[PDB]
RNA sequence: GUGAAGAGUUUCU
């Protein structure tokens, strides 16, 4: 749905208790370190004979992920996370 | 040494004394013969192929280059370090 | 012995009190602990509420001598001691207070339950915890730090 | 003396010298047969340093192993079980190709116990061997007590149960944590042995 | 492995 790229929201950072600007982005994942330990696991157990040693998802549904907001207080540096229900539009401002 | 189980000199305080000499940690020292030795070998057997190419490197100051070429060939950077001081010290005996 | 086992009196009885109906079948409902999370989550749940997953750190070659330190209480200190140091110190007046080493007791931390009575006494310890000093020194006794 | 020139000048695989030397006899060795006799050995240092002594009773062989790993044998790749077990090409034998050159040596020298082995070789489809082998029946070893052991007959083949120097390092025969599982079998019976005692 | 030309202290045809 529209969302404001702004927002005034309580501050959960130490340094602002209270009610503060906010500047709304959408949370989208990070790119899958490698040397992550169950990477790192899942690497070493697929490795010699025996082919596929875990299961792997071969279908996908359910595109309307929960929406999450990031709200990067302005001044502060301080980020929280703010979860919406699904939808299958998304725009800010 | 507080006599403490926490803290820098931890642990009971005893009367201390200098353990002898033991001949096994002598270990890794160089002998005159043994350099006598390596200087006549090193002068019938000639300098590995890697070892001119690292002191090539050496020689034309590309100095990253031939750490990175003397670590990949003999593995760590520690045995690199080592083989480029060695190599770096006959570039300068030969001048 | 299996003179007074209940197989015993099962014997003319057909089913051995396994029942007619559900019997006494082989694994029906699979080998030891398998389906926790599936057919015996009822029971895991109910019984065993946090059986799967992972939870802290894990430790790589764990070795447990240098975390011993077994603890006693201020309650217990006066026990320690001999019969014969008890009655010679405890409740008199001496110029020489008693030496209490808990290391040798084996223990490595004094911690604080308890009580003390209200003669000096030296205790002797790896460890000590802030209330266990407190009420040492309260008695008149003092906590002097060994290796 | 001369050994501790030979053994430096060993270091040297590289050096022009070695190099143009391993080539003619690496070359030398491909005319004659996989296993041969030697008259000497070509490194008396390193022969030496193995136990080997000039005197009659000791004995030198060479031999040619294949290089590579192990191919498993059946029939047309097909292995008839669980696909971690379908694996035909890229697998490895637990014995050193050393290993393999003291065993073919033994069998092919049946009198003799191999006491040692060394590398002297390879190009790309071989690794050359020296094996130094002892005649427990010649009175020259039977009166020597510093060799006077390998005549009793606990040492017996004793390379084809992994006695050798060789044979204790593919058993990953060594002291402290890297090698818990020490004699696999011995260790895994100690730890698969149910201890039932007499409570009583 | 050993030799010859060519290419903007080197290895490519
Ligand atoms: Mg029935
Ligand atoms: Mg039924
Ligand atoms: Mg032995
Ligand atoms: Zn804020």
């Amino acid at each position: 749905v529209n969302i404001p790229k702004t927002r005034k929201t309580y501050c959960p950072g130490k340094n602002c208790r209270k009610h503060t600007v906010h500047r709304v982005t959408q949370y989208k994942k990070g790119p899958d370190s490698k040397l992550a330990q169950g990477k790192r696991r899942y690497d070493r157990k697929q490795s010699g004979f025996g082919g596929q040693t875990k299961p792997v998802f071969h279908k996908k549904a359910k595109v309307t992920k929960k929406v999450v907001l990031r709200l990067e207080c302005v001044s502060c540096k301080y980020k929280n996370q703010l979860v919406l229900k699904r939808c299958k539009h998304f725009e800010l401002g | 040494a507080p006599g403490l189980v926490v803290g820098l000199n931890k642990g009971k305080t005893l009367t201390k004394r200098q353990l002898p000499e033991r001949p096994s940690r002598r270990k890794g020292h160089l002998s005159k013969r043994t350099a006598f030795v390596r200087s006549i070998v090193r002068e019938v057997a000639g300098f590995a192929p890697y070892e001119r190419r690292v002191m090539e490197l050496i020689r034309n100051s590309q100095d990253k280059r031939a750490r990175k070429l003397a670590k990949k060939r003999l593995g760590t950077l520690k045995r690199a370090k080592g083989k480029i001081e060695e190599l770096t010290s006959v570039i300068q005996s030969s001048r | 012995p299996t003179h007074t086992s209940k197989t015993r009196k099962l014997r003319g009885h057909v089913s051995a009190g396994h029942g007619r109906i559900g019997k006494h079948r082989k694994h029906p409902g699979g080998r030891g602990k398998a389906g926790g999370l599936q057919h015996l989550r009822s029971h895991f749940d109910k019984y065993h509420p946090g059986y799967f997953g992972k939870v802290g750190m894990r430790r790589f070659h764990l070795m447990k001598n240098p975390l011993w330190r077994p603890t006693v209480n201020l309650d217990r200190l006066w026990t320690l001691v001999p019969n014969e140091t008890r009655e010679k110190y405890l409740g008199k007046n001496t110029e020489v207070a008693p030496v209490i080493n808990v290391l040798q007791s084996g223990y490595g931390k004094v911690l604080g339950k308890g009580r003390l009575p209200d003669t000096p006494v030296i205790i002797q310890t790896r460890y000590v915890s802030r209330r266990a000093e407190e009420k040492i020194k309260q008695a008149g006794g003092v906590v002097e730090l060994i290796a | 003396g001369a050994y501790k020139y030979l053994e430096e000048l060993a270091k040297k695989k590289q050096s022009d010298v070695n190099l143009f030397l391993s080539r003619v006899r690496a070359w030398e060795y491909r005319q004659m047969n996989v296993i041969h006799r030697a008259s000497r050995p070509s490194r008396p240092d390193k022969a030496r340093r193995l136990g080997y002594k000039a005197k009659q009773g000791y004995v030198i062989y060479r031999i040619r192993v294949r290089r590579g790993g192990r191919k498993r044998p059946v029939p047309k790749g097909q292995t008839y079980g669980k696909p971690v077990h379908q694996g035909v090409n890229h697998l490895k034998y637990q014995r050193s190709a050393r290993c393999t050159a003291e065993e073919r040596v033994g069998r092919y020298c049946s009198n003799l116990r191999v006491l040692n082995s060394y590398w002297v070789n390879q190009d790309a489809t071989y690794k050359f061997f020296e094996v130094i082998l002892v005649d427990p029946s010649h009175k020259a070893i039977r009166r020597d007590p510093r060799i006077n052991w390998i005549v009793n007959p606990v040492h017996k083949h004793r390379e084809s149960r992994g006695l050798t120097s060789i044979g204790k390092k593919s058993r990953g025969i060594g002291k402290g944590h890297r090698y818990n599982n020490s004699p696999q079998h011995a260790t895994w019976l100690r730890h698969n042995t149910l201890s039932l005692r007499r409570y009583r």
